[PDB]
């Protein structure tokens, strides 16, 4: 049952952090440093749901 | 009307007194700043934190005492009209000086010795430099020549630039004469370089210079004044462009600014201004040299590295570069790295000649007292730069 | 860097949009089924009190089949004008596609896609249809 | 051994998140966009990370 | 005698922690980033001398 | 259970209190007034922590 | 936005003061008794090279029932021409009261005087009573 | 023979760290991050060393 849920957030958390590059577009080279850390942050999303 | 104000008759002995109380001042503060750090903070607690009130302070005071005592640079500009207006019409030619920044102060003692060196520049472009007003329409070039003499401040230095837009300084005639007297030159040299050649012994803007100038004053004078003064001079012109001459004087030469290098129980400071970078090289980036040497690889450029546990014979030293730190260092334009056993941090000694009892050695340029009371001894960047060359 | 995409996968093929232009992406919500609305247009749904409708682009290119399931998500979109709604199987990822990666769209006898086609982000092996979102929504076909 | 590893990624997810928190509030009224995303996803990083 | 000291330094962490944002919300816009940190540092604190 | 919590506490303080000094540090002279603050607290977590 | 306010604690009731005057905050410090000098003023103490004047706030109002413990805190504040610090129980939380939570002074009397109060901040169910520091440090009676 | 590897990666992440905070101060005010960022990595390696 708690697998069935951090299967859930891990899924919720690959949403949030996906919109987290999307408004570091906006700014350009400037955000670039979201990117980074939203690019790491997605990554790890998925290898705690695939987990 | 803003505001206005009044002035009194000050003697300038009196004023130059000034500058020696507050040049102690400035330099018994700094060496006692520096053992408050090295000590506990419990006791220099508050200490510290006046320091850091009076480190401003005391500057603030020392740079009002020298702005009282510069004058506005129109005074010196007020001089050359004087060469340029009359010498253009005996000569016959026409050429229109223009000023630039003329709120620009300077010390009185700098504009006692400034004004006959760019005094020989104008003269030579005026004779040599800007032609007649026909041999420039020929080129397309117009007429009227337009000679601009810039200044303006910068932090602590002054930067007077003497801008011209005549015939231009030769390139194949400075490379002639410079490999003459023994100079190192090469065609790779731009136009900006070569025309920083014309400093060699009895030279100037032309090879007539006894016969032309009157005054026996020429590049190799004018520089000569400027190491007095603790300045540089640079200069960057081009056949058929233009000339342009940069000078610049100090304010203060009582500190220096550099990294307190440590080899083995022995202290050492190196120059701030020539340190580039620093790192430790592993060995994915050290390769062998002719005589038993290593480069450094960096960003593909491989620069010479140069052990300072050679040069000074210093056992026990860190002879590997893995083990140590390497530093990038410069000067002349050429990089060159330097290998060290620690690094300590940036921290402003006051420079001390060791002339005053015995002379300059090898290696060595100034040194200093740390705050416990060592010596540290200033390495010479320039003289590491020759070492390499032998190499 | 070049200018940035939103690749998202629709079972099979990919197609790349402007980032700039996606708001925020959201999962499979409810939506009110109009009739009279053409069959590649599911519904509406209520977004920040804005009427966003909802469209099926896996629909409008006749794919196999259409899933509904949680793995489908759905991405807001801006268009200035108004607010747009697109059903996507799934976000590949964000990238940045240079001059020399986005190649230049196809001819053909008919447009077709070409309205829209923008280019194609040619990543060496990985093929990207770049398309034009506002021109995608504003085409003879969705307007 | 998994449990071990997926509670360090979910660990390492809320520092990423905090790290992006701070940023985006750290100064101008511009750091709205990070600072909601970097703070749900901070959340879902506690959440799944006790889970 | 040592729950008494953690108690005592739970509540001084509160005073520090609210310092921080007094002089975090007097800065204006470029303290904006203390008051996020100083914030939840000060939730901790009150959970800590509540534990 | 609860010494458990309190140290789980005191280290999520010690992280958000090191954010804060790296703040105060990449802003420069305008920080030095947080960063004896973000320092207490921190010197305080551990005693709270090793407490 | 609503005024600012720096809230305090005194014991049993509850005051505030203006945040923009307030300087630092810092726990308790030795200070230096002055010859002939009011109850309610502690002494001076050390501050970076300058003289701050420690004043009790509590004992200013003439309260009942005092107490003093360790965790003693002394607001620095910085006036338009002194800078006198302030002796406080426990901080409390710093409000942002709006033009409806500033209500008037009680018509009843009082601690302090009406020039010497510049409201009442309201926030739930904690009723504040702002202070005019500004003034009664700089009034007759402190020169 | 792991304790030597450790002692010797150690040494090398403190002697690498400390170039680190000897180039930040180099840039000046460009640099006041990577100043105290780089001062703690090494401070991390000096324990880890020490330990």
């Amino acid at each position: 049952d708690i697998i069935s849920v951090i299967d859930g957030i891990a899924f919720q958390t690959n949403i949030l952090a996906l919109n987290a590059a999307v408004e570091a577009a906006r700014a350009g080279e400037q955000g670039r440093g979201f990117a980074v850390v939203a690019g790491e942050v997605r990554n790890l999303a998925q290898r705690s749901a695939q987990a | 009307r803003s505001n206005e104000s009044t002035s009194i008759r000050v003697a300038v002995e009196k004023v130059d007194q000034l500058i020696n109380l507050v040049g102690e001042l400035v330099i018994t503060q700094s060496m006692l700043a520096q053992r408050s750090s090295e000590l506990d903070p419990v006791n220099h607690g508050d200490l510290i934190t006046s320091m850091g009130q009076l480190q401003r302070n005391a500057r603030d005071l020392q740079e009002s005492v020298m702005s009282i005592r510069m004058m506005p640079m129109e005074y010196v500009f007020s001089r050359y009209p004087r060469l340029v207006r009359d010498l253009a019409g005996k000569l016959g030619k026409q050429v229109e000086l223009t000023l630039v920044g003329s709120s620009t102060e300077l010390d009185k003692s700098l504009i006692e010795r400034i004004i006959d060196p760019l005094t020989h520049l104008v003269r030579n472009s005026l004779d040599h430099g800007i032609e007649l007003p026909e041999k420039r329409l020929a080129a397309g070039k117009n007429s009227v020549g337009n000679l601009i003499l810039s200044a303006e401040h910068q932090g602590g230095n002054i930067c007077i630039e003497v801008t011209d837009d005549g015939a231009g300084l030769n390139r194949e005639r400075i490379l002639a004469k410079a490999a003459s007297q023994g100079l190192t030159v090469s065609e790779n040299m731009s136009d900006d370089e070569v025309a920083m050649l014309i400093f060699a012994p009895g030279f100037s803007t032309a090879e007539q210079v006894t016969d032309v100038s009157g005054r026996g004053v020429g590049m190799d004078v004018v520089k000569r004044n400027i190491q007095k003064m603790g300045g540089h001079v640079e200069i960057q012109s081009k056949q058929g462009t233009g000339t342009t001459i940069r000078i610049l004087l100090p304010l203060t030469l009582a500190i220096l600014d550099g990294m307190s290098v440590r080899v083995a129980d022995e202290v050492f400071i190196l120059p701030l201004n020539a340190v580039m970078e620093s790192l430790q090289p592993r060995e994915a980036d050290l390769h062998p040299l002719a005589g038993g040497e290593r480069v450094l690889e960096v960003r593909g450029e491989y620069l010479p590295i140069v052990e300072l546990w050679k040069v000074f014979n210093v056992a026990g030293a860190k002879t590997e570069a893995t083990q140590g730190i390497v530093v990038i260092l410069q000067s002349g334009g050429r990089r060159y790295a330097l290998l060290v056993d620690q690094l300590i941090g940036q921290h402003q000694v006051v420079v001390k000649n060791l002339e005053s009892n015995y002379r300059k050695v090898p290696g060595i340029s100034a040194a200093t007292i740390l705050g416990d009371g060592s010596v540290a001894l200033i390495v010479d960047v320039s003289a590491l730069q020759a070492i390499n060359r032998e190499q | 860097s070049g200018q940035e995409f939103l690749v998202f996968t629709l079972g099979d093929e990919e197609y790349g949009i402007d980032i700039l232009k996606v708001q925020e992406i959201r999962g499979y919500d409810q939506v009110t089924r109009i009739a009279n609305t053409p069959a590649f247009i599911k519904g509406v749904t209520n977004l920040r009190g804005v009427i966003v409708p909802i469209v099926d682009l896996r629909i409008k290119f006749s794919q196999v089949d259409v899933d509904y399931n949680d793995n489908t998500v759905v991405i807001v979109l801006n268009l200035g004008q108004r607010v747009v709604g697109i059903v996507v199987d799934g976000v590949s990822d964000v990238l940045s596609l240079t001059a020399e990666q986005i190649r230049p769209a196809p001819e053909f006898a008919v447009t077709l896609s070409t309205e829209y086609l923008t280019g194609l982000g040619a990543l060496g092996d990985r093929m990207l249809i770049l398309v034009n979102i506002e021109k995608l929504l504003n085409s003879e076909e969705m307007a």
